[PDB]
């Protein structure tokens, strides 16, 4: 009882999008990033991923 | 190499603040220690490229 229309179709649309691709880069930036110095712990901007959003048969 | 730079320009090593102390000195620290005699006054000078 498989589908065209199931999880894993429903799963993997969002990702043929462009902004999936934008933020696959800016999550292999994110988080692979080193460990920050206390010269931005102190002066430098603040940094900020909760919760997925799965689907399921 | 960093050994050999500090040798060839006089100034020491930091030789291990601590992580504190550099939040400390990032706070504000008065490092440089006083000179032995001074005849002519405070000194003051600066580098510009």
């Amino acid at each position: 009882w498989a589908d065209v229309r199931s999880c894993i179709i429903k799963a993997l649309t969002p990702r043929l999008s462009r902004g999936a691709a934008a933020a696959a880069q800016r999550a292999r930036r994110q988080r692979e990033r080193s460990a920050p110095k206390p010269q931005e712990l102190l002066f430098g901007p603040r940094n900020e991923p909760a919760e997925q959003t799965w689907y399921a048969d | 190499v960093d050994r050999w730079i500090r040798h060839a320009a006089g100034v020491e090593r930091p030789q291990l603040l601590d992580t504190e102390t550099i939040s400390m000195l990032t706070f504000g620290s008065m490092s440089e220690r006083n000179a032995a005699a001074t005849v002519h006054g405070q000194k003051a000078a600066c580098e510009l490229i």
